[PDB]
């Protein structure tokens, strides 16, 4: 299993906390810290949609 | 091979510096007496003084997967037959090995 | 069947019209195969 | 599902870059071309180019069509408008984000062009386009019959395969169309929810950032002396040279890049049968080429000697 | 400039070695870009060179395969054989026409 990072929040992968169409740029801030992840595609198709 | 390339570092009326990353072959310098331009004007209101950082980095293909070529190294090889062997009306169809 | 190029669907008549042209609401194959089950 | 693989691209904007040959001289383009590769064999390039392909002008999904960025307003026409050609016309095939995928001849230049009302938008590229055979005869059409050799060509669909491009902050784009004078003084006016901000050097060392207001600055007579620049936070670009970088770390995430190289099946011609002649311990060999063909031969012994040999003339071989 | 001036480990190394003769150019008067002059892929240059394969020049006429590296068929040398025959197998003469 891989848990992804905004905070010192360890939260799944599949599921994120926020979605591109709720708020711009955020969601890319998040994507930034974590591009050092094997589980990061999981992280990217999870973080679009809800 | 891909040749990266960060994007230029300016800064007007500065002096920037060369923080290594240790990607393969990377090049990076440092040049002075810029005076840039974008699309919507000039860049900076100074004349000298500007500068202007060029970092590039060699990575690899994206089509690596599928087009690439292997370098081996190969000795001491091993003798491998499909024989048919009939023995007294008695056959047979056996890989053995020689 | 299966086209010779991967990215490509196969149309009702064997024409191979790219894989993001299937269910696009604009038609490209003889008779609508490209939007028959969207 | 294609509104899966779409949904990365939406997280981008297009650009502008500087393209080296525009229709009149050297200028600043909307469809700035960043490379092309040309090593899928019959005839299929990809071009990263400096437009949007597949997107609209919001960030949803029509069809055939190429966004680009229009002097800071992200504009949009359909795909049939937009043609290159190398010496010949290309054939665009599909798009899909940053990239292309065109049918092209040989060619050492890319032009790509679209047409608007009377502004006619153009980049030259010097970047080799080859044309690249399957099998032993060297043809430079794809044939109409023959026989089928594996071969390695960019595949159609969009599909998530693993390998990347990386994205990062938009730079400080300046800007001049803020800038404008008062009748004494230096008036900004940054857009609608967007944040400017303006250095200026005419008291000591002046620096700000405005948001959403008309807002004038005393001590500074010309125009000539600040510099507005444009910000967004939002709206990825690519990690370009041809851009400007931000302030600190600059990364924000990483796309996948569509038409992969694909294995898949290629159709090659078939030269017409050699007429052999046979005599005692020799063969003569009558050779009509139709096209350039190798001919190869070895013999099945300790020295092979092998013989390798371009043939594109009718010949004889002993 | 030849064969082998990216040296990955693997296909998913993640770190390669590259030779590649990358040097940083000074930028135009005016203009943000990072110009590089690098020498050419040595892979593409071993490509168009590329002296034919062994399937076409192996000695003994061998027909050289892929997926495990392989030859066949190669007509050279002689396979000696041992039997051990039980004597069950042995019928009396008598059985046999003559
Ligand atoms: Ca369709």
């Amino acid at each position: 299993t891989t848990m992804c990072l905004l905070a010192n929040v360890t939260f799944p992968c599949a599921q994120p906390p926020i979605c591109y169409d709720r708020k711009p740029a955020e969601t890319l801030a998040m994507l930034s810290v974590n591009v050092d992840n094997p589980g990061y595609d999981e992280l990217l198709e999870a973080a679009v949609k809800c | 091979y891909k040749t990266g390339m960060d994007s230029p570092a300016i800064k007007c009326c500065g002096s920037q510096e060369c923080t290594p990353t240790y990607r393969p072959d990377e090049q990076c310098k440092v040049f002075t007496g810029v005076y840039p331009f974008m699309w919507g004007g000039a860049y900076c209101f100074c004349d000298t003084e500007n500068t202007q950082v060029s970092k590039a980095y060699v990575m690899k293909s994206d089509d690596c997967l599928a087009d690439h070529a292997e370098a081996y190294k190969a000795h001491t090889a091993s003798v491998q037959a499909f024989l048919n062997i009939t023995v007294g009306e008695h056959s047979i169809v056996t890989t053995v090995y020689v | 069947n299966e086209c010779n190029i991967p990215g490509n669907f196969m149309c009702s008549n064997g024409r191979c019209i790219p894989g993001a042209w299937q269910c696009d609401g604009l038609p490209d194959c003889f008779d609508k195969s490209d939007e028959k089950e969207c | 599902s294609t509104e899966e693989l779409f949904n990365e691209y939406k997280l981008t904007r297009p650009y502008m870059a500087r393209c080296i040959r525009c229709a009149v001289g050297s200028c600043h383009s909307p469809i700035a071309i960043e490379a092309v590769k040309s090593d899928g064999h019959d005839g299929y390039v990809r071009l990263q180019t400096s437009s949007q392909y597949g997107l609209d002008s919001s960030g949803n999904l029509k069809g055939r069509t190429m966004r680009y960025d229009m002097h800071g307003t992200i504009k949009e026409i359909p795909l049939h408008q937009v043609s290159l050609y190398t010496s010949r016309p290309c054939h665009i095939v599909d798009g899909h984000g940053y990239f292309l995928l065109a049918r092209c001849p040989a060619g050492d230049s890319i032009t790509m062009e679209f047409k608007k009302d009377s502004v006619r938008h153009s980049c030259s590229v010097p970047y080799e386009v080859k044309f690249n055979p399957v099998g032993r005869e060297l043809y430079t059409h794809p044939p109409e019959h023959g026989v089928e050799q594996a071969c390695q060509v960019y595949a159609h669909d969009a599909q998530n395969r693993g390998a990347y491009v990386e994205m990062h902050l938009p730079g400080s784009e300046v800007d001049s169309s803020l800038v404008s004078l008062s009748g004494s003084s230096v008036t900004v006016t940054p857009p609608d929810g967007t944040s400017a901000l303006v250095e200026c050097e005419c008291g000591g060392t002046k620096i700000s950032e405005t948001i959403n207001k008309t807002k004038q600055f005393s001590q500074c007579t010309k125009k000539e002396q600040c510099r507005a620049y444009r910000l967004q936070n939002d709206k990825w670009v690519y990690n370009s040279d041809k851009l400007p970088k931000a302030a600190g770390a600059t990364l924000k995430g990483k796309l996948h890049v569509p038409f992969l190289l694909a294995d898949g099946k290629c159709t090659v011609p078939l030269a017409p049968e050699p007429m052999i002649t046979f005599g005692f311990r020799s063969v003569s060999l009558k050779l009509h080429p139709k096209n350039p063909t190798y001919l190869i031969t070895r013999q099945l012994a300790d020295e092979p000697h092998y013989t390798h040999e371009l043939i594109s003339e009718p010949a004889v071989r002993n | 400039g030849a064969f082998g001036d990216i040296q990955s480990r693997t296909v998913s190394s993640s770190d390669l070695y590259a030779n590649t003769n990358l040097v940083l150019q000074r930028p135009k008067a005016g203009a943000i870009h990072v110009p590089y002059t690098q020498a050419p892929s040595g892979f593409e240059q071993w490509k168009k060179d590329k002296a034919p394969s062994l399937k076409f020049t192996a000695p003994f006429g061998c027909e050289i395969y892929t997926n495990p590296i392989r030859a066949e068929n190669c007509a050279v040398g002689s396979i000696p054989l041992a039997f051990d025959i039980p004597d069950a197998l042995f019928t009396r003469v008598s059985e046999t026409p003559t």
